[PDB]
RNA sequence: GUUGAUUGAAGGGAUGCGAAAGUGUUCUGGAGGAUCUAAGCCGUUCUGACGUGCAACUCGAUGGCAUGACAUGUGCAUAG
RNA sequence: GUUCCCUGUGGCAGGGGUGAAUCGACUGUGGAUACGGAGGUGCAUUGAUAGUUGUGUGUAUUGCGGCUGGGAGGCGACUUGGCUGUGACGGAUGGGGGCGGCCCUGUCCAGGAUAGCAGAACUGGAUGUCUGCUGCGGAUUGUUAUGAUGCGAAGCAGCGAUGGGCGAGCCUGUUCCGAUGAAAAAGAGGCUGCUUUGUCGUACCUAGACCGCAUCUGGUGUCCACUGUUUGCCGCGGAAGUGUUUUGUGCAAGGGCCGUAAGGGAAGUCGGCAAGAUUGAUGUGUAACUUCGGGAGAAGGAUUGGCUCUAGCGUGCUAGAACUGUUUGUUGUGGGGAAUCUGACUGUUUACUAAAAACAUAGCUUUGUGUGUGGACGCAAAGUGAAUUCUGCCCAGUGCACUUUUAGUUACGGCCUGUUGGGCUAAGCGAGUGUAAACGGCGGGAGUAACUAUGACUCUCUUAAGGUAGCCAAAUGCCUCGUCAUGUAAUUAGUGACGCGCAUGAAUGGAGCAACGAGAUUCCCACUGUCCCUACGGCCUGUCUUGUGAACCUACAGCCAAGGGAACGGGCUUGGGCUGAUCAGCGGGGAAAGAAGACCCUGUUGAGCUUGACUCUAGCAUGUGUGAAGUGCUGGGUGCCCAGUGCUUUGUGGAUGGAUGUGGG
RNA sequence: ACGCUGCUUUUUGAUUCUUCGAUGUCGGCUCUUCCUAUCAUCGCGAAGCAGAGAUUGCGAAGUGUUGGAUUGUUCACCCA
RNA sequence: UUGAUAGUACGAGAGGAACUCUUGAUUGCGACCUCUGGUGGAGCGGCGUGCCUGCUGGCUGCUGCGGAGCUACGUCGGGA
RNA sequence: GGAAGGUCUGAGUCCUGAGUGUUAGAUAAGAUAUAAGUCGUAACAUGGCUGCUGUUGGAGAACCAGCAGCAGGAUCAGUAU
């Protein structure tokens, strides 16, 4: 494979070494598979700047750009759970 | 002289507009359910939008993080709080983030409607029916406690996580959107376009803070009205 | 509208080392404003030809680019 | 736009020829002869037309009839006269399977050439299954690759769909985007008989039938087109179809495009300009540096034909051996290496003298704005130009911002007071504070360490602040070919080092070279007609013939020496002269031709552009006149005029007159 | 030495007579001819000319007067 | 320019010539092709690609030697 | 081997690539011994601002400042209604 380089190894030496950096963190988030809520498969990806759908059940929700989830979307999701609890 | 790009780009938008499709959602004082039916991608937008299906009557609306095809929501004033839940903001905790909230009861959203941003309610004060918000750029504002609002932030995440790191990446993003690209430096053209001008070498050559009160249109261009230059 | 090749990223298989943490080798796969070549498109040098010319900007050799921030027919919008 | 066919004639003249339900348009959409859309294929036919004429068979449609049905099956997927579906949508790439064409092969029927030989050649024609779904079943199963499965695998039974080998539409996956890939017209349907189908275009030409003044080496949208060799639809050679003449010479010098050269090897030249050289494939072997990806096909070395066999499995590719020749085999396809300056990179540019170091670009920073259909991860205006490491000190001048709730200055109109004066009622300017990734700026003089020399240290004048980190005779150093070292036989060149630097220096960006460059420089190897110093050869021109047949230019003309002359005469004065009228060459002179000098000056002659020139002006700011009625409230001075001011519904928000300030737009 | 008198037209100035309805403006390369104020070769004087090597003068223009490094250079400066 | 003149004249020494005779060359000019070298789309051979059915024989491409003629890097020629 | 030639051992020549030593070089950073010095006074006493260790910024020079730690400290300790 390659030691430090991964999936930004397909920009050979272009660009500056920071900025092949902020590529290869994004990249890997955004091109993996997720398990299916409903189902319970491992089949989720995504389809456009916020739009992960499931390729078995074909069933559609609304995330992030390049994660499924934001670390400010997780805050406010608990918030409104615990308030019902409680 | 000739006449400036600024005046002609003003000129060619009018001709030939960029339109998005303004979302906003009805009114419907009696507690009703709604149902998802579609979460789509728009043109010149970076928040998706979801198709919302009541018993007599449809909208679209910017979507929530958190929602999905088949979810049922419900409209009213005195609806529960839970991500979607069109409801009145007097029945929300303080600390808690909305989105897509108006200011006069009915004119659909005003706040916070674009990828990954909402408001705050800050305070209740319970006299005079007054809730004050922090609305995205910091500005603080007191509405009414009528005025609704959508239960959590918006869909879209952080877009400049990544770089646009290439000529074409700008190229298209410009062409959906409506940017000038490419810009052309005003220090390198010939001084009949351009109040930065020609000179044997490229320089502004006099100072770029210009006013905002008194002086010819045509002649604002470069720092308006600035208050303050400079690195911090 | 766009031929034939070159290089070999992520993901996946097998096999060796080691107490563990980890790591070696090799197959599979087919990424990138990645390298040539063709249909073709331009215009670096010879300061080559020609210079009442084939021609009010052409001809030869040599060189550059060829999946794009491309090339091209036609409807519409911009006028001193 | 008649150029098409026939006839007569030396190019004209006379007469003919274009046939549509099933081709295109007349119909859809804010657009259209390429997008959407009721309807077909063979065979024959003219001098000239054919999806149009004729004919074998089919499909749709206008109208008019006749007959007939509202339910049967299957556990199910579904079968049937038994409605509410489609139109309708991007790029890249793998696997399966192929219209036509081409190749190999068995058999049969024919064709053309041949001195001689040929196991019997060469050519043509004819023949030679599972993407999916259901029931039972009850845990495994598959791909080139990623996999599938108790939300029901395999298997068994069904439903539905549809000679060998080199692939176009078609079937089925994976992947890429701050880019996610138009709209409207047009639905109903069983078996039969008669009847209907409007208007306009249709001949001929892809360049000698178009545009460029032309029979012009230029330009002009789409489709189809065989074969040997080869990775290659390229190059180097062949078919098919198409185009073409039959009495000029035979080759001086000098040209245009090429070939070969003893010995030397850049001594040539501003400069290796031009030419020569390397080149395909397969083993071998690969450094400094580095953003760890690269550099890299680094560099350097070796092998290659023909014939006759062996080995592997996937049957056409790969690996091995003997034999053989007048030593030789790619009958094609990158020159490489060591340094400096500069731009990060792929891209773009002066149609017709500049392709670049210029412009763009990602990244980095600053500014304004709470609403436009658009709601701050937005929209708009400027500068710098990848990453890495950094980005110092100055707010006195000019600019910008805020504040004037503790000076001054200042217009219309109104109100006040008075004999035609004076008071009250704006913004702006002025003042106070902030701001340099705003425009910009960043010092002299005297002494002073036990040899000289220098000055850590001190005094002194002075600024808004006195150039910090770094870097340099650099594309920035006048003096200047600076001084020392290094490369040469010899160095105004190159590189390294030095620094009081006429006039280096921090987003006016400073330092810095991994990767990339038809960018600018210096040296090394290789190689050569660049040169010493030229020679010989090829083809087309020129020389000679026939036909067709211009232009530029022209006071008059056309041999020299000296003199004087408007100070360089073909002609004037005093001397010296070739040669009677040809043909091919050639570049001394005719201050040769071309163009009312673009350089320079003058004119009371212009125009592009700038601003601290003179005189004005759109827009914008701020008081004030006009506009709609009724009411309450707090404050000023002398009863008074005004300020804000809430309320009521019964005018309305569209405007319009004048005043002061600003205004290289 | 201090002073004084000339010649040339190769320097650079001084001037503005000719040319602004145009006389192609630096150097090199190539090729020819002329001058003498002679560098060498031929003849001949002087000496603080022993010989050798040079120095100074007269007659004399027939024939010769090169190859390279650095610079666009003219010029300059080194090597053979 | 070589040898001789001559290690002589001259000189304390160190050093060190000339007339006359003699050997080769450099460069310019004018010729010539016996020899050697270059060229040689004349001629003979070798090895290929396509095509004529294969062998023989042809045409087309690359290559070795290469006579005649031309030429220089080769040969010849100066008044008492 | 009849010969032309073939085979084995293989010095040497010509070229490239590692290694292991030794050495020249304009400029230039240190160390040490001196003299004779110039400028200050950081440490040793509460050394006149207690001292030292790590880390990060700054100054003619010793050294100075911020954050945590150590006593090798100037304290083995001090009256809870
Ligand atoms: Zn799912």
């Amino acid at each position: 494979g390659t030691k430090k380089v991964g999936i930004a190894g397909s920009f050979g030496a272009r660009y500056g070494s920071t900025l092949r950096k902020r590529m290869k963190a994004v990249l890997e988030t955004q091109r993996a598979k997720y398990i299916c809520e409903a189902c319970g498969k491992k089949t989720v990806k995504r389809e456009a700047v916020g739009i992960w759908k499931c390729r078995s059940c074909r069933r559609v929700f609304a995330g992030g750009s390049y994660a499924k989830t934001t670390p400010a979307g997780k805050i406010f999701i608990n918030m409104v759970k615990q308030y019902n609890t409680k | 002289g000739k006449i400036t790009r600024r005046t002609r780009e003003a000129k060619k938008k009018q001709r030939q507009p960029i339109v998005k499709v303004c979302l906003s959602y009805p009114i419907i004082p009696q507690v009703e359910e709604g149902e998802v039916i579609d979460i789509v991608h728009e043109r010149s937008r970076g928040a998706p939008v979801a198709i919302i299906s009541f018993k007599e009557d449809d909208c679209m609306v910017p979507a929530s993080e958190g929602m999905y095809t088949g979810q049922k929501i419900l409209i009213g004033d005195d609806a529960p709080i839970d991500i979607g839940n069109i409801t009145k903001i007097k029945n929300v905790p303080e600390g808690m983030a909305v989105n897509s909230v108006e200011s006069v009861y009915g004119d659909g959203g005003t706040f916070a409607m674009v990828n990954g941003s909402y408001s705050l309610v800050v305070n209740h004060r319970k006299e005079t029916n007054e809730t004050v918000i922090k609305i995205p750029s910091g500005k603080k504002l007191t509405v009414s406690s009528e005025c609704r609002c959508i239960v959590g932030v918006v869909a879209g995440g952080g877009i400049h996580d990544k770089p646009l790191l290439k000529a074409s990446v700008a190229h298209y993003k410009a062409k959906a959107r409506g940017h000038v690209f490419p810009r052309v430096r005003g220090v390198a053209m010939n001084p009949v376009e351009h109040i930065h001008g020609g000179g044997n070498h490229q320089h502004v050559g006099k100072p770029t803070t210009v006013s905002k009160k008194d002086i010819s249109q045509e002649q604002k261009i470069g720092l308006v009205g600035a208050r303050r230059t400079g690195y911090r």
